[PDB]
């Protein structure tokens, strides 16, 4: 009735929580509850959406402003808006973010701090998360116009690398060589919108350059030194040049704005880090100008 | 022609070699096998929120004084989307990953039990459901917080109010200095989704 | 003769017998105001939209209705600069005269309607964006709309605002709190705070005694609400 | 016939009475016993009811008298019995505790102790134990009368904050705002119970406050200092005002009895430990009045 | 509704990564990737032979 | 005198040691209990194939 043991030696490791960083398989957490079998409930009648909130086709198709242009008749034709803004006339196709402002301190007498503070679209807000991306980008320009303002707008795609210009803190982009008759639009991909009575447009870009996935560094830690990262990370721009100038009466006003959103469908990721040399520290704005932010660090 | 305006959208479309949802299974089947698609479940993936924390010996505890702290910094996944949403339901799963130069002449172990959210250290019991480790023979503490609320569902940062769910006290005997890692439980959800804030670059304070 | 158990509204009475009551000998109909208009409901009643503000802009402009979007919030005085605050439903309730109408109620579960007529000159452009955000003065500082940067603040929900193209907006904002259905006595309320946000500035000719105006007006209303437990009392 | 072995390797972590707060899941608790199916018989001829006695909905469903109130010729009407009670009729609806008594015993010649006492309905006693409740509350009122008193007498529910009086130790309603023609009883809930020959009434609360569970702190640390928890612990309060005063000869008595019973239906509960700020120390009564009770402390 | 423990005593030896010289046999190398079940494809359109 | 312990994370390749962050999916040994640290690198490039 109390036989011998018939079962083989189980070979063994001690290994505490074997395989922690993955979302599937059961984990060893133990509930401080009073029921093994703790079930909340589905998502009804919780979140008043009923929308999946949460998936990246979602997430990442939210629409965000990027850009907001001011075309004058003092600007020229076939050439982009120079606007300090500075980027403006030359949108960067791709996900991750190409802007920043920088923010400078005082420490002593001789030093300071010059912290990179970023806009997020939420396109560019979940890249970060990720390493690498690969994703069909998409824009809605839109002319701010009244009901007098007519004319002929061009927005061409480019592939590959974009025209910089490499400063000790930021990159800009380079007038200088989108202008002329030294750079056609006539064998680009593009489309000469009117503003007669059509006022708005969506402008799908797919993902097409040489990879199966870019990188989503883009502008942290751009600059004069450090800048491989920038080109490989974006398979182009658009560009808003103008083919005919604005014509505008003297009762409308010379200045028409140009709004240009952003988002990005049919999204995928690689993998679950962040390629940049620093943790995901998100902006917390100071309350003075004086004060500063702390910094996280790699040691651990 | 006439002085007025319209709307007529256009999605007008750039190069139309395939479909697009097609090429993304080819191009993730030879890069990486795994297809990320729903951001709940990166809510499940114990991301280290903290590398040091130099706890002083005898003290409960509770996680709201490293808490405040850490949804600040978005470090982790459950404080970087701390910022596109508003609402959460589901409890955090913490684990605890002993670093310390431990002594022979005493018996270390670890506590566990619960506290309603920002209650101080000793306004509050200590017999609970509890949860004990011995980190000489098993250094993670395998700790998983229920779902214990008045409300459906809570919004961040809340008013005058307190106590209105559940979270953990953290108790030992000796100044264990530890790693703290975390993500929210088999049910837990953000929602109510809004835009969100900025982001913070590099930091190399040049001189001039 | 034993069971005088009888039912008001929300009242009930016990008597011993059922105390003699006579009444009209016949019910015949009198004057018409039932043929005139039918009887509006209470849940009919707080469907009504109000006249709540009435915002002129003139390009202008030395004041802060034309500041635009700053592109980035680097410090929390340099604050981002927006036209009015609505704190949702603590200024639809008081209006309107509707909180003078759900006295002796309890508990509240209301959406919130905005709607905007916009009423502007042909020769004047411009773009606006109406953005609400729960919990905005309670939540801690950086998550609010007014510290993130123009890409941050469009992210929030809501409706472009263009002028030649749209003279009306519609918005639903829903029931968007924690609380199963709004207090009312000891009301601190204020759960959704609604913003209006000029992106671009108004633009109009630069020589002046030409009057480019645009005059905003808001209308509010609740609807799909229930309106639930009795009470003797009421905040002021 | 002696092969080589087939089986990976289990991996493992060493946790000894793993999840041992759970009612359900198979322990390792060795049985000092003969037979390891040592299996005790069902609840037959054991307990000499067949009832099953630890359900809370049989536990929680136990009558208790909670109050005795004495109604008067000399007290007014549209007024509650304000006695000294000093609840008495303001009945808080809720099913944790609202009343104590202290116990001011002496340490030396300036320090004393004061310990609170709590009465404990069996609605009340298991809520204790728990945290947050949900329940549909009933009270039983009975007015012990004679033959030949009779009058009318109101019981109206008023949802949300009970109007109070923080005392340095303890917390009394305040009959100063319940009476007039200052506050109405036209609105509310009501029942108007007829002394002449009906004699009992019960009055079915169920549970309407804004929240899925409220606390059950009740009165424990209730006084100037902490009373949060007071408030936000039992969506509000019966009261029991008389419509027309109490009619009664010189033969029988001026004073007749209202008995206040409770208990509670349909309850559910929350977590298995106590939200108050000390262990479940049930209170032994001492001898001798000099005598004073051992404290349970908070230190492991 | 909590019984007691009816399973016998699992012999034991410790042996970390026994046997890894073998093709063959389910590994404990931890994947350190976001899904466990990390699927490469197979071997069409990568290597230009067949 | 010393709780010896061993981490594990992620870089893309031939980056130095500063110029990368620290939180990525990670793995943890602790030599007292366990010798053997069992990682497993995935594959997650750019491109489909890589030459030496």
């Amino acid at each position: 009735s109390k036989p011998r043991n018939q079962q083989q030696v189980c070979p063994l490791q001690n290994v505490p929580a074997w395989g922690y960083s993955l979302y599937k398989g059961i984990d060893m957490s133990v509930p401080l509850a009073y029921d093994p079998n703790n079930e909340l409930g589905d998502l009804k009648d919780v979140f008043p959406s009923a929308v999946d909130e949460m998936a990246i086709g979602y997430v990442c198709g939210n629409p965000a402003v990027k850009h907001v242009l001011t075309w004058k008749t003092t600007d020229a034709i076939q050439k982009p808006i120079a606007n300090g803004d500075d980027w403006g006339g030359v949108i960067p196709v791709g996900m991750p973010c190409y802007s920043k402002s920088i923010r400078t301190t005082r420490i002593s007498a001789t030093e300071n701090r010059e912290t990179e503070v970023m806009d997020a679209a939420p396109c560019e807000y979940v890249a970060n998360m990720f390493s690498y991306w690969r994703a069909t980008m998409c824009y809605r320009i839109t002319v701010v116009k009244t009901a007098f303002h007519t004319g002929r707008l061009e927005i061409f795609f480019e592939p590959g690398v974009i025209p910089v210009k490499p400063t000790v803190n930021n990159i800009g982009p380079d007038q200088d060589r989108l202008t002329g008759a030294v750079a056609p639009s006539d064998n680009n991909y593009k489309y000469i919108l009117d503003l007669t009575n059509d006022t708005e447009v969506t402008i799908r870009v797919p993902f097409v350059s040489n990879k199966m996935f870019l990188k989503t560094a883009g502008i942290y830690g751009a600059n004069s030194e450090n800048n491989w990262n920038f080109h490989e990370s974006f398979s182009g721009f658009l560009c808003i040049r103008p083919v005919t100038k604005l014509m505008a009466p003297d009762t409308v006003s010379d200045n028409v704005s140009i709004v240009v959103w952003k988002w990005a469908e049919d999204v995928v990721v690689v993998e679950p880090k962040p390629l940049t040399s620093g943790p995901t520290q998100v902006y917390r704005p100071p309350p003075t100008a004086s004060t500063a932010v702390e910094v996280l660090n790699v040691e651990l | 022609i006439n002085i007025g305006n319209k709307t007529n959208e256009n999605v007008i479309s750039f190069f139309d070699s395939t479909d697009a949802e097609t090429q993304n299974h080819n191009a993730l089947m030879k890069g990486c096998g795994e297809f990320i698609v729903n951001l709940r479940t990166l809510l499940r993936t114990f991301r280290t929120i903290t590398d040091n924390w130099i706890l002083q010996a005898n003290t409960k505890t509770p996680i709201t004084d490293l808490t405040n702290t850490t949804d600040a910094q978005g470090r982790d996944y459950m404080s970087y989307l701390s910022y596109l949403y508003r609402f959460y339901r589901g409890g955090r799963r913490y684990k605890f990953f002993n670093t310390t130069p431990l002594k022979q002449s005493q018996t270390c172990y670890i506590r566990s039990f619960l506290i309603p959210r920002n209650y101080s250290a000793d306004e509050i019991n200590v017999d609970g459901p509890s949860h004990i480790t011995y980190p000489v023979i098993n250094p993670v503490h395998e700790v998983e917080v229920p779902f214990y609320s008045q409300y459906r569902k809570i919004p961040i940062a809340s008013t005058s109010d307190k106590g209105y769910d559940s979270s953990l006290m953290y108790f030992s005997n000796t100044a264990t200095t530890q790693i703290v890692a975390r993500a929210g439980n088999d049910d837990f959800t953000f929602g109510w989704m809004i835009g969100p804030p900025q982001l913070q670059g590099e930091s190399r304070s040049v001189a001039p | 003769s034993e069971n005088s158990v009888e039912t008001q509204e929300i009242t009930t009475f016990h008597d011993v017998e059922t105390p003699n009551r006579i009444d009209t000998p016949m019910a015949q109909d009198t004057s018409s105001a039932r043929n005139m208009d039918d009887t509006h409901s209470i849940i009919q009643f707080l469907q009504r939209p109000v006249l709540i503000d009435n915002i002129e802009i003139i390009a202008g402009t030395t004041a802060d209705a034309n500041k635009p979007l700053s592109r980035y919030v680097l410090d929390q005085q340099n604050s981002q600069k927006y036209v009015r605050s609505w704190t949702l439903p603590s200024t639809v309730l008081r209006a309107g005269g509707k909180a003078q109408k759900l006295a002796n109620f309890k508990y509240l579960r209301c959406d919130v309607q905005v709607k905007l007529v916009l009423n502007a000159n042909p020769f004047v452009a411009g773009r606006m964006y109406l953005a609400y955000s729960p919990y905005d003065d309670k939540v801690d500082t950086a998550r609010s709309v007014l510290q993130t940067s123009r890409a941050g603040v469009t992210g929030y929900p809501g409706v472009e605002l263009d002028f030649q193209l749209d003279n009306s907006v519609e918005m639903t904002i829903p029931y968007a709190s924690f609380q199963e259905a709004y207090d009312l006595v000891t009301g601190t309320e204020d759960f959704v705070q609604l913003y209006l946000f000029p992106i671009t500035p108004v633009l109009g000719p630069k020589s002046e005694s030409e009057s480019s105006k645009v005059d905003i007006s808001v209308y509010m209303w609740l609807s799909n609400i229930s309106l639930v437990i009795p009470t003797y009392r009421i905040n002021p």
